[PDB]
DNA sequence: TTATCACTGGCTTCGTCCGCG
DNA sequence: CGCGGACGAAGCC
């Protein structure tokens, strides 16, 4: 069991630990996000036990790290006071103060290839092929790259990310090999972050910590694609076979 | 009757250094007793933890190691306790034996970390939504952090209530809140939290035990002191908050500026209403710098803890965490006492690793961001050279970085006679942290020479690469190209 | 059953939405920065034409009314992707000066010097709508008809209102492609991950590029997807996108009919 | 050669004053 | 005369 996901698209944002006007994403996909996307694909209502998604493994290879940008994001500005966002007390605030100004962050031009390995991952893939709700990368506005699942069924996918999956164009010195690519392992620098989702109930979403280990790995230089338009061709060639 | 014992009822998340599967919730006593078996105990709110580690440090200091050549005797007693590796449970139950009935949060008299007289004289309840952070209070805009209409609010579980409570005693809105008439005086105005908007630094070990022990700040010789939750007296709101040389007065737990009351659910499973209200009217200066925070003096000579910042990468602050030099800031006393080799621990220093809680928000009631940061492990003359490299590094680093800021900004203006600064800094710091971490470990970094005291102008090449990555497509029309490059030349150093 | 729309709408020199500064919002994609109009802004505009034309399908089709309290359905089963330019675009500064009408015995010391940023390009827009949740939530299938048909035409016709009085950015999409897909929604955004080169225009070239990407993805996954596209050019065939239609409302009619 | 270079706002609770009905 | 809406009081240099 197991299959290779590729978290790609023009903009993605796997945020955490931000609970106010400014939102911020981690430079790395989070477990909560991917588990929630699979839950959306399978119809897990908000608040239903997500323990089934537990016991999964997420090795994530960072192809292109991408550049994280700050998206300015107001909500409700420029509308008469009568139709503006309600107050908890219930009285719309004065229009000069009614516009909410959120500053949501997002990763742009970043591509990761997560190798989800688990006991039932094949059924979740069967759900990504025909999702219950649209899967999205962090914010629903971000829409996944059509190649969301590179391979529906793979025995030992981490081995297949270590080699035989193309990567975006980068400097390949002459007669060089073994280009450095950072793999992210859960077990065996490193950071501690609040991700594993104990519950998705909109009323009280709670989480627990998951250690993330950053492992600089060495991948064959043959994988790196040509500078222009070849990368899509190589990806498609990989997808059919 | 509704009762909820902090020592008994589970609320601290605990993962042991073992198994590393299924972290279990424990109470305060059970955690404090099995410290050697558990690797860490946490709570989701960094403010809550920022005061939590203070509470645990004070408690275990009062049990063992208070009052007290005072310095050499402290480091000696310190060396015994660190070498022994385990506190006897009987001294914990003997320390709690003095305040056995005082750790109820819903106690009829003397509620934990609360003021019981606030239930009268306060006609309107603040509400759970006004206490808990991230929950939209009465007039707030409801948009984010879950919608809560302040009408039929789902009551918080008591544990999370304790978390939000600890947060409010630490960081708390400086804005006016619910009024409390006290002997005829009603000023609904409330003061600010005592350490509002600073990042607290607690060192870690391999388990919570030795970490909490290194958390204990050295108490200077002075009057014996007692905490707010250790006070036999119920505070009088008026009058001067008398000073306190004892460690309970420099651990910021002698009295808190705010005052919270939690209305219990009939079972004690939830909090239904809450009262957040002023406890003192005239502000007084608390003696001595908080050992955890990094202080810094800006012109005017004001000594203030550097306010956290979501934008700043943490690594620069870590460099400050080192001294015997002074780079324009006073710095943190606990780090200075706790980690150099003059102290006494033999090996724990090699494996200790620093942790930071920073809740950056408005000087008022607005809030923006919090963050935890369990930075790696870092620690005479040879050590002095390693720190010297770190300083001369963080120095060249931010210095050229801000020079790249002025560069980019000005560049875009004189061009147009700016959107470049934001993206410039994004790639810059994102690219700059690993280069720094390679410099500290003395690994080879391009444009840098390993084991050379000088900076090596590595960050010049990083900033230049970032600058060209941002301004590339706009060095197009010949004029803008002229300005952009004539201002890029400055980063060459 | 998901019906999704891809459009290649171009906009002349304009600043429809902008950052906290004057510059327009930009997504650095494919190594080349490219201007974008964020999803919420265009969606709010769409919300006003749909609700204006409809004279609670709006809390169903779109997530929830901005000024109403949450009514247990905050999701919407509509997913607007952020529009982004097909090509790389340098933000083009427009220096402007406000003129002082009353003149002293001095000359031309104008009222206000400034410079505002603007940009122009061919945005690749994209959205999808989850019919199944819409039917399960609205009930009546005919309400679904008016909601999707009227929503689709609205999707084509509207353009956000931002700095429009200074720049008339009103326009019609050059290409529209509605693909009733049962397997899963797919955006053709990576078709333009390599920004197209300039100097001859992009409408035709972007059309054919999207045709290549549609050809190839349909090759990897042959499906029963009902498709169709309408363009303002008759010169070039795009066989991979389906059968051609003379006009936009005809297309929308055929695809709403195709859904049921 | 000279003159010119905007504002506004996205904090807290409640009370009081003012405009309205 | 009653009701509704708008602005102010700090905390802050």
């Amino acid at each position: 069991s197991g299959f290779l996901l590729r978290l790609a698209g023009p903009m993605q944002s796997w945020g955490e630990h931000s609970m106010f006007g400014e939102r911020d994403t981690l430079p790395y996909p989070s477990r909560s996000g991917l588990i929630g996307m699979f839950a959306a694909a399978q119809g897990v209502r908000r608040g239903d036990p997500l323990d089934r998604y537990k016991e999964l493994k997420f090795t994530v290879r960072v192809d292109r790290p991408g550049v994280r940008l700050v998206d300015f994001h107001t909500i409700g500005g420029g509308l008469p006071k009568e139709r503006t966002v309600p107050t908890a007390a219930g009285e719309r605030r004065d229009p000069k103060k009614a516009t909410i100004v959120t500053s949501r962050s997002y990763l742009a031009d970043a591509v990761f290839t997560v190798a989800v390995t688990g006991p039932e991952a094949d059924t979740i893939a069967d759900a990504l092929a025909a999702p219950y709700w649209q899967p999205y990368l962090g914010r629903r506005a971000f829409v996944p790259d059509p190649l969301l699942v590179l391979r529906r069924r793979v025995a030992d996918p981490v081995r297949e990310l270590v080699e035989a999956v193309p990567l975006p164009h980068r400097r390949v010195e002459e007669d060089a090999a073994t280009v450095l690519v950072d793999l992210i392992y859960e077990e065996g620098t490193l950071t501690v972050l609040n991700d594993v989702p104990l519950s998705f109930d909109s009323k009280s979403r709670r989480y627990s910590t998951r250690q993330i280990r950053v492992v600089p790995t060495e991948v064959p230089a043959t994988l790196v694609a040509g500078p222009g338009r070849d990368y899509q061709n190589k990806l498609f060639t990989y997808v059919k076979q | 009757p509704p009762s909820f014992d902090v020592t008994i009822a589970p609320w601290l998340i605990a993962r042991s250094r073992d198994v590393l599967a299924a972290p279990e919730m424990l109470g305060l006593r059970d955690v404090l007793i099995r410290s050697h078996e558990l690797s860490d105990v946490e709570i989701p709110l960094p403010p809550g933890a920022a005061v939590l580690w203070r509470i645990l440090a004070l408690i275990t200091a009062r049990i063992t190691g208070l009052d007290q050549n005072p310095k050499r005797k402290w480091q000696a007693r310190r060396s015994q306790i660190l070498s022994k590796g385990r506190l006897d449970p009987e001294a914990v139950d003997a320390y709690f034996a003095d305040y056995s009935e005082r750790f109820d949060l819903f106690h009829p008299e003397r509620p934990w970390l609360q003021d019981p007289r606030l239930r009268e004289e306060c006609p309107k309840t603040s509400g759970v939504n006004k206490l808990a952070w991230g929950r939209t209070a009465g007039e707030n805009q409801v948009w984010l952090g879950g919608h809560h209409h302040d009408l039929d609010p789902h009551p918080l579980d008591s544990a999370e209530a304790v978390w939000h409570l600890l947060a409010t005693l630490g960081y708390g809105p400086s804005g006016m809140c619910t009024a409390r008439v006290v002997r005829g005086r009603s000023e609904r105005n409330v003061t600010a939290g005592p350490l509002r908007g600073t990042v607290s630094y607690h060192p870690l070990g391999r388990t919570l035990f030795e970490s909490l022990i290194l958390n204990i700040p050295y108490p200077g010789t002075g009057a014996a002191d007692l905490a707010f939750w250790e006070q036999p007296e119920l505070n009088d709101p008026l009058g001067l908050p008398e000073e306190s040389a004892g460690l309970a007065g420099i651990l910021r737990l002698d009295h808190f500026r705010h005052a919270v009351l939690l209305h219990p659910s009939p079972d004690g499973s939830h909090v239904v209403d809450a009262w957040v209200t002023w406890a003192w009217r005239e502000r007084n200066i608390s003696p001595e710098l908080d050992p955890y925070l990094i202080y810094q003096t800006s012109k005017e000579g004001r000594v203030y803890p550097r306010p956290a910042e979501a934008e700043r990468a943490i690594w620069r602050d870590l460099d400050a965490l080192l001294h015997y030099g002074e780079d324009g800031n006073y710095r943190p006393t606990i780090l200075d006492n706790c980690t150099p080799l003059a102290q006494v621990p033999q090996e724990v220093l090699d494996s200790l690793r620093l942790r930071a809680f920073g809740f950056d928000q408005d000087g008022q009631a607005r809030d923006k961001q919090w963050f935890t940061a369990t930075t790696p492990a870092v620690l005479d003359n040879e050590n002095a050279r390693i720190v010297r490299r770190i300083t001369l590094a963080r120095k060249a680093a931010e210095a050229l970085g801000r020079r790249l800021e002025k560069a980019c900004k000005e560049a875009w203006k004189e061009s147009n006679s700016g959107p470049w600064v934001q993206h410039g800094m994004s790639r810059y710091w994102a690219k700059a942290e690993p280069v720094f971490w390679n410099i500290v470990y003395d690994r080879p970094a391009q444009g840098y020479t390993p084991g050379m005291a000088g900076p090596g102008n590595a960050f010049n090449l990083v900033a230049l690469a970032a600058y060209d990555e941002v301004t590339g497509p706009y060095c197009e029309r010949p004029r803008v190209a002229k300005v952009v490059e004539r201002h890029r030349s400055t980063l060459f150093s | 059953t998901f019906v999704d729309i891809h459009a290649i709408q171009t906009l002349p020199y304009s600043n429809i939405n902008r950052d906290d500064l004057g510059s327009p919002k930009t997504v650095v994609y494919g190594g080349k920065e490219r201007t974008r109009v964020s999803s919420q802004s265009w969606k709010r505009a769409v919300r006003h034409e749909v609700e204006a034309r409809l004279g609670n399908v709006s809390v169903n089709l779109f997530g929830r009314m901005l000024a109403e309290l949450p009514s247990t359905e905050v999701d919407g089963a509509v997913q607007f992707a952020h529009a982004f330019t097909v090509h790389g675009t340098t933000v083009e500064v427009d220096f402007f000066t406000a003129v002082d009408d009353i003149p002293k015995e001095n000359d031309h010391g104008s009222g206000h010097m400034n410079a505002g940023q603007f940009s122009a390009g061919t945005f690749y827009r994209y959205a999808n709508v989850n019919l199944d949740r819409l039917v399960e939530n609205t009930g009546d299938a005919q309400t679904a008809r008016t909601a999707v048909a009227e929503f689709l035409r609205a999707f084509l016709s509207t353009v956000p209102s931002g700095k429009q009085n200074a720049t008339a950015a009103m326009t019609l999409p050059d290409l529209v492609h509605i693909a009733v897909r049962f397997d899963r929604p797919i955006s053709f955004a990576p078709a333009f991950e390599t920004a197209l080169y300039g100097s001859d225009g992009y409408t035709l070239r972007a059309c054919q590029e999207l045709n290549n990407y549609a050809e190839r993805l349909r090759e990897v996954w042959p499906d029963d997807a009902i498709r169709g596209y309408a363009t303002v050019e008759n010169k070039t065939d795009l066989a991979a996108l389906g059968e051609r239609y003379d006009s936009y409302p005809a297309l929308i009619d055929a695809m709403v009919a195709a859904a049921f």
